[PDB]
C-alpha cells in the first residue's frame, strides 16, 4: 500500500503529518488519487478546518470526496444537520451502493453524531473494509456491549493482526475490559507513540490506561507533555481535571482546567454535560428544599 | 448494555460513588436518608467537583466522539459487573485541612475558620473509608467541626450583643462561660478561658472567676499568661464571691443550643442534628441546622454510611 503512511498517520492522530505526506505522495492511479484526497480532507476535518474541506471539495469532485464533504457540512453547520440526515436517510434507503466504503464510513459517522447508533451500525454492517470493522467496534463499545465488540475485534484480528488499526481496536476493547487487560492497552499505545510519534491522541490513551489503574502519578508526565503541545485540547484538559483531584492539587487547579476547557471549546459535550448537571442539581435542590 | 456509571450505582450505597456516577438524584436521596441533608444547596460545588473527576476520556478514532473511561478502585478484581469508582477523597485529606482551621482560629479569623470547618464537615459523608476505626475517626472529625462551629459562632454573637445593660452584661458573661465548655484543643481552650476570666472578673463574680483561672493554669498556657492568671486569681481569692447569680452551672452537664446559645442541662429535651450532633432546643426541631446548614434538626436518619463495612448480611 503506497498510501500506507498517510493513512497510518491519520489513524494515530498526527493529522498534520498525514496532510504533509498526502501532498508528497504521487497519485499513480485515479483510484489512489481519490483515496489520497479523501484522507487529506479527513485530516483537515480532524484539524477542524471545515472551511478548507467545504470550499475545496466541489460538486465535480468524486463521490468519495462528496461523502467527506457531506460530513464536513454536518460538522460545520448545526442548522444543516437535520436536513443532511434526512437526505442521508433518503440516499441510504434509495440506493444500494455498498462499494463506496468511504461513503459508508462518512454516513456512519453522521449517524454516530446524530446518536443513531443503529443506523450507523446498520450502514457499517454493509461495508467490508477493515476500518469499517474498527468503527464498528468503537460503536459497540459505546453501546457497552463488550461482547459484541470482542467478536468484531477477532474478526479483524484474523484479517490483519499487525495493522495499527487493529491494534488500536484491541486497545479500545482492552480498555473497556478492565483488569490485567489495562496493561496490554497501555503497551500498545506506548508502542505506537514510540514507533510513530507521540500524538495527542496516543498520549491521552496512555494516560487513560495508567489512570484506569491506580498510577495517577505516572499519568502526570504524559498529560503534562500533551498539554504543552496543545492547550485547549479537550481530552487533555478533562484528564487533567480528573488527575488533579487524585493528586491532591488545590481545588483551584481543577477549576482552572475546567475553565480553560470552556475557553478552548464552549460547545464541547463535556462542558454541556457539566452544565446539564448543574441544572438538574438546582432542580433537585428545589425538590428537597423546604417551602416558604 | 449497562453503563459503567450505572454499575457503580447498583454496586454502592456510598453517596460519593453516586456523585461520581453522575446520579445526583440518587446521591441526594442517600444523603437525605443516611444523614439529614434536606438543603442540598450548599452541596452544589461539592457535587460538580466530585462529578468532574469521575471519568477520563480517550479518543478511539479521529473525528468521532471521544470515549470515556471509568476508573474503578477495585480495578483488578472488578469485572464488568462489580466495578466501583476509584476513591479520590480521603480522610487524611480532610484531617490535613483541619490544621488550617486551627490556624485561623488562633489568629482570630473565626468567620473564615467556620467556613473551612463547615466545608470539612460537609465533606465527611463523601469519604469512602477502609476500616472500622477509620470510620470512628471520621465521626470524631465531624464532632470537632461542629464543636468549633457552634463555639465560634456563639463567640461572634457575644461580641455583637450590647454591653450597656447589667442584664446585657450578665448575658455576655454567660455566653463566654458556655464557650469554656466547648471541647476544643488546649491552645484554643486556653484562649477562651482567658477571655471568660476577664469578663467574670469585671462582673465581680470572683468565685466563678477563680475556677476559670485554675482551669486555665492547668492547661499550661505561656508563661506571661500564666503569671497574669495567677495575679487575677489571687485578687479573686481576697473576695471569693459571686456578686450576681448567672444562668450558668459549671458542674452540671451542658449542651449548647446552636441557635439560641442557651444551656440545655443533662436530661432536658433536646433535638440534635442527625449529621453534626449539634444540639438544639425542642422548638427548633424541623428547622435547618445552623451549624450544618444543610441538615434538618428533627430528622431521624439511618446514619452516616462512609464504608461498605457498615452494611452487613
Amino acid at each position: 500500500d503506497e498510501l500506507f503512511d498517510v493513512k497510518n498517520a491519520f489513524y494515530i492522530g498526527s493529522y498534520q503529518q498525514c496532510i504533509n505526506e498526502a501532498q508528497r505522495v504521487k497519485l499513480s492511479s485515479p483510484e489512489r488519487e481519490v483515496e489520497r484526497d479523501v484522507f487529506l480532507y479527513r485530516a483537515y476535518l480532524a484539524q477542524r478546518k471545515y472551511g478548507v474541506v467545504l470550499d475545496e471539495i466541489k460538486p465535480s469532485s468524486a463521490p468519495e470526496l462528496q461523502a467527506v464533504r457531506m460530513f464536513a457540512e454536518y460538522l460545520a453547520s448545526e442548522n444543516q444537520r437535520d436536513s443532511i440526515v434526512l437526505e442521508l436517510d433518503r440516499e441510504m434507503s434509495r440506493s444500494v451502493d455498498v462499494t463506496n466504503t468511504t461513503f459508508l464510513l462518512m454516513a456512519a459517522s453522521i449517524y454516530f453524531h446524530d446518536q443513531n447508533p443503529d443506523a450507523a451500525l446498520r450502514t457499517l454492517h454493509q461495508g467490508d473494509g477493515l476500518e469499517c470493522m474498527a468503527m464498528t467496534i468503537q460503536i459497540l463499545l459505546k453501546l457497552d456491549r463488550l461482547d459484541l465488540a470482542r467478536k468484531e475485534l477477532k474478526k479483524m484480528q484474523d484479517q490483519d493482526e499487525d495493522a495499527t488499526l487493529t491494534q488500536l481496536a484491541t486497545a479500545w476493547v482492552n480498555l473497556a475490559v478492565g483488569g490485567e487487560k489495562l496493561q496490554e492497552a497501555y503497551y500498545i499505545f506506548q508502542e505506537l507513540a514510540d514507533k510513530c510519534s507521540p500524538t495527542l491522541l496516543l498520549l491521552n490513551g496512555q494516560a487513560a490506561c495508567h489512570s484506569a489503574q491506580g498510577r495517577w502519578e505516572t499519568a502526570e508526565g504524559v498529560l503534562q507533555e500533551a498539554l504543552d503541545k496543545d492547550s485547549g485540547h479537550p481530552e487533555t484538559l478533562i484528564n487533567l481535571i480528573v488527575l488533579s483531584q487524585h493528586l491532591g492539587k488545590p481545588p483551584e487547579v481543577t477549576n482552572r482546567y475546567l475553565s480553560q476547557l470552556k475557553d478552548a471549546h464552549r460547545a464541547h459535550p463535556f462542558i454541556k454535560e457539566y452544565q446539564a448537571k448543574e441544572n438538574d442539581f438546582d432542580r433537585l435542590a428545589m425538590q428537597y428544599a423546604p417551602s416558604a | 448494555g449497562t453503563s459503567p456509571t450505572q454499575i457503580w450505582c447498583n454496586n454502592s450505597q456510598l453517596p460519593v460513588d453516586h456523585i461520581l456516577a453522575g446520579s445526583f438524584e440518587t446521591a441526594m436521596r442517600l444523603l437525605h436518608d443516611q444523614v439529614g441533608v434536606i438543603q442540598f444547596g450548599p452541596y452544589k460545588q461539592l457535587f460538580l467537583q466530585t462529578y468532574a473527576r469521575g471519568r477520563t476520556t480517550y479518543q478511539a478514532l479521529p473525528c468521532l466522539p471521544s470515549m470515556y473511561s471509568y476508573p474503578n478502585r477495585n480495578w483488578k478484581d472488578a469485572g464488568l459487573k462489580n466495578g466501583v469508582p476509584a476513591v479520590g477523597l480521603k480522610l487524611n485529606d480532610l484531617i490535613q485541612r483541619l490544621q488550617l482551621c486551627y490556624q485561623l482560629t488562633t489568629v482570630g479569623k473565626f468567620e473564615e475558620a467556620v467556613e473551612k470547618f463547615r466545608s470539612i464537615l460537609l465533606s465527611v459523608p463523601l469519604l469512602v473509608v477502609d476500616n472500622k476505626q477509620e470510620i470512628a475517626e471520621a465521626q470524631q472529625l465531624i464532632t470537632i467541626c461542629r464543636e468549633y462551629i457552634v463555639g465560634l459562632c456563639m463567640e461572634i454573637e457575644r461580641k455583637k450583643l450590647p454591653k450597656e445593660t447589667l442584664d446585657q452584661q450578665k448575658r455576655i458573661c454567660e455566653m463566654a462561660a458556655y464557650f469554656t465548655h466547648s471541647n476544643l484543643q488546649p491552645v484554643h481552650m486556653i484562649l477562651v478561658l482567658r477571655t471568660a476570666l476577664n469578663l467574670f472578673f469585671k462582673l465581680k463574680n470572683f468565685k466563678t472567676a477563680a475556677t476559670f483561672a485554675r482551669r486555665l493554669l492547668e492547661l499550661g498556657p505561656k508563661p506571661e499568661v500564666a503569671q497574669q492568671t495567677r495575679k487575677i486569681l489571687s485578687a479573686c481569692e481576697k473576695n471569693p464571691t459571686d456578686a450576681c447569680q448567672l444562668n450558668y452551672d459549671m458542674h452540671n452537664p451542658f449542651d449548647i443550643c446552636a441557635a439560641s446559645y442557651r444551656p440545655i442541662y443533662r436530661g432536658k429535651p433536646v433535638e440534635k442534628c442527625p449529621l453534626s450532633g449539634a444540639c438544639y432546643s425542642p422548638e427548633f426541631k424541623g428547622q435547618i441546622c445552623r451549624v450544618t446548614t444543610v441538615t434538618e434538626i428533627g430528622k431521624d436518619v439511618i446514619g452516616l454510611r462512609i464504608s461498605p463495612l457498615q452494611f452487613r448480611l
